[PDB]
RNA sequence: ACAUAUUAUUAUCUUAUUAUUUAUAUAAUAUUUUUUAAUAAAUUUAUUAAUUUAUAUUUAUUUAUAUCAGAAAU
RNA sequence: UGAUAAGAUAAUAAAUAUGUGGUGUAAACGUGAGUAAUUUUAUUAGGAAUUAAUGAACUAUAGAAUAAGCUAAAUACUUAAUAUAUAAAAAGGAUAUAUAAUAUAUUUAUCUAUAGUCAAGCCAAUAAUGGUU
């Protein structure tokens, strides 16, 4: 019924279908076959009725999964459990073990910590099923545009809304989320600036082998107002939107990078008709923060 | 039936060979 | 003992009497069928020694006898001897400490006499 | 032979027939915690002392390896597959998967 | 006479199973092959479901022969 | 490691043989129904077709052990690669050490080839109870 709702079946469709035995998905999933199938008579794992023809899967959409991870409710392991059993397939099932995107992760992790509040087990799911991706030859979702800058700003706002200020947890996590990065390609240059401004909130000097300094590069969309285009176009850069806005409100010094506050006129004014992203996450902080 | 037809086949055959010894003695 | 082929001891004598025929086997075969080859004989319960023998220095003796060449052919083809004829051969001289095992390895135990080869 | 040492893990007598295993705690009292009974006593005087064939051989055998270095940790004897014995497994399991699963 | 039991045999009848040998499929699977939608990714390609195409491997039915056994006769 | 503890990783110590795998039951044991011999027994200094790319499983020696798929995973299975007209293969595990998963070392297994050992197939000659009512 809701986005959500039809969203995690068909999240759960491709995953039943992909979990399937290779000698049974012809006869499940072919509908010519639904007779076949009927007199072979097999039965259903758990002892349950013989197994039933099934629609055929075609290939799922990433905006699928984007839909569920906005759905959960506020607080929920639903997300949790679904990364845990999508995560547990063979490595030899390339469908499922590259459908997840850098933007995926990116999602996952500023919904958990601004909508769902369960961070911290989002970033031990992450950080524990790693080495499976490497396994399973998809590395390039652990990069420092989409899991790091995202981390990151995570913990600008964690550390602030709870207070931390230890100046060795902090370093020694930091360097526990840069050895966690897979693909390291900086391009924005924003990372650079998230790591400097973490260091001024919790009074340490950041030092990190092979963040090598970049210039800020930050993707201007258009002054053209398309439809779907400039609705994906927002969406797809709606990640930096939440880190030049953090970056800005943490600390005033960012404030001294201009092209931090390019992005925000462009990217605010491009579809300000609209509500605002990052306002709209501060809010559920608090909403959650309450609880 | 085939049973029938190499009976009679074998009986022509058997038939033959006692002819064929009342012809050389 | 593994192998198609093992030099075993095959049982003879009566109950509470045994005696052994050291034999070339065929491992699925009976113990006591009749083997490819006989090489001997072992006698395990020891000659009694008297008590003046005793105090003057006699050593009960075990008696094997055996086909010393024809063994050693038996071995060079690859047979395997059981852990108890294993045993027999290394006190023979025939095989050597690299058929002994971690259990009876007599790394440290003094020799109180030397094995001695004579004619008799 | 020798009466070995006491260890750190097996302090007393007590710590032996509790690491051997095989129920032979339930002979803690015949041996009194003495340390030297259980390395002096043999085959013959454990039959006197009423140790039953298959403890009184196997407490020697464990008495054997500790004298020599060797692992005493108890090894569970075999058992019989929970489908029963290959002789009367075909019929066992036919009457077990027409009573559980039907 | 005969009523019984047992066995054997067959130009006969019926026949499980199996082997071998026929014909057939809009049969299944894989690959190839002709196209066709849906979906996805990228900005043509991939996937899935169909269709066409041959190929191999199976399946169902079917032709013929032999065959446990039983029936009848001796 | 995970800013709160759900999980992940490694080391260590245990558990599991109601999951997938391996090896083992062509032997041994028992019996004498059938079997009078195209088949069974016994014997011979017997034989050829002038007996397989058969090793069954130990010995000696030499070499090899590759890539995918399928299963949850593998020393399971499948399809390929390369190896004596040429054909025909495989498998890792354990433990250390050094590296950034890989490499060596040790140990135990896998595959192929050659010979040995054990062990097979087939044939001949001669003999093997009673009744010709
Ligand atoms: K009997
Ligand atoms: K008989
Ligand atoms: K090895
Ligand atoms: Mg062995
Ligand atoms: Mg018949
Ligand atoms: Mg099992
Ligand atoms: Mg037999
Ligand atoms: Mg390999
Ligand atoms: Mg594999
Ligand atoms: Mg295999
Ligand atoms: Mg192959
Ligand atoms: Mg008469």
């Amino acid at each position: 019924a809701s986005t959500g709702e039809i969203a995690k079946a068909k999240l759960d469709e491709f995953l039943i279908y992909h979990k399937t035995d290779a000698k049974l998905k012809p006869f499940i999933y072919r509908p010519k076959n639904a007779q076949i199938l009927l007199t072979k008579d097999i039965r259903d794992p758990k002892t349950r009725e013989p197994l039933q023809p099934r629609p055929p899967v075609k290939p799922l959409s990433k905006q699928t999964l984007n839909d569920f991870i906005y759905s959960v409710e506020p607080n929920s392991t639903e997300l949790l459990d679904w990364f845990k059993e999508w995560t547990g397939t063979s490595i030899r099932k390339r469908a499922i073990w590259t459908y997840i995107s850098p933007i995926h992760v990116q999602k996952m992790l500023t919904a958990s910590f601004f909508k769902i509040g369960k961070y911290a087990h989002m970033v031990g799911l992450l950080y524990g099923i790693e080495h499976k991706f490497l396994k399973a030859q998809n590395p390039s979702v652990f990069d420092i545009e989409h899991f790091f800058n995202t981390n990151i700003m995570c913990a600008l706002h964690r550390n602030r809304l709870k207070d931390y200020k230890d100046a060795e947890i902090a370093q020694r996590k930091l360097q526990v989320a840069w050895k966690k990065v897979l693909n390291r390609k900086n391009n924005t240059g924003l990372a650079n600036i998230l790591v400097a401004t973490l260091g001024r909130q919790i009074g340490f000097t950041p030092e990190l082998t092979g963040l090598q300094p970049v210039d800020i590069s930050l993707p201007d969309i258009p002054n053209s107002s398309s439809g779907a285009e400039l609705k994906d176009l927002l969406s797809k850069y709606e990640g930096i939107y939440l880190i030049a806005r953090t970056l800005l409100d943490i600390d005033q010094h960012n404030a001294q990078y201009l092209e931090l506050q390019e992005f925000i006129r462009q990217y605010q004014n491009a579809l300000s008709e609209s509500s605002d992203p990052y306002d709209t996450h501060l809010k559920a902080l608090g909403l959650l923060e309450t609880p | 039936s085939a049973k029938a037809v190499k009976f009679l086949k074998a009986q022509r055959r058997k038939q033959k060979n006692e002819a064929k010894q009342a012809t050389l003695k | 003992t593994c192998g198609l082929v093992r030099i075993r001891l095959a049982r003879f004598g009566r109950k509470n009497s045994p005696v052994y025929n050291i034999v070339v086997a065929n491992s699925r075969k009976a113990r006591d069928a009749k083997p490819i080859e006989v090489l001997g004989t072992y006698v395990p319960v020891p000659s009694p020694v008297t008590k003046r023998e005793l105090k003057r220095g006699v050593v009960p003796i075990k008696d094997v006898k055996l086909d010393f060449d024809r063994t050693k052919y038996w071995i060079g083809v690859g047979a395997q001897p059981s852990e108890t004829v294993t045993k027999l051969l290394r006190k023979a001289g025939i095989l050597n400490d690299a058929w002994a095992t971690s259990k009876n390895s007599n790394v440290n135990r003094k020799v109180v006499f030397e094995r001695m080869e004579t004619l008799e | 032979s020798t009466i070995p040492k006491p260890s750190d893990q097996v302090p007393d007598v007590d710590a032996f027939l509790n690491k051997i295993g095989r129920n032979c705690n339930e002979l803690k009292d015949t041996f009194e915690n003495n340390w030297n009974n259980l390395f002096q006593w043999d085959s013959k005087i454990l039959k006197e002392k009423g140790v039953n064939i298959q403890q009184r051989k196997y407490i020697l055998k464990q008495v054997h390896n500790y004298r020599n270095n060797r692992p005493i940790h108890e090894i569970k004897l075999g058992k019989k597959s929970f489908f029963g014995g290959e002789r009367k497994r075909k019929a066992f399991t036919a009457k077990w998967k027409a009573e559980n699963k039907q």
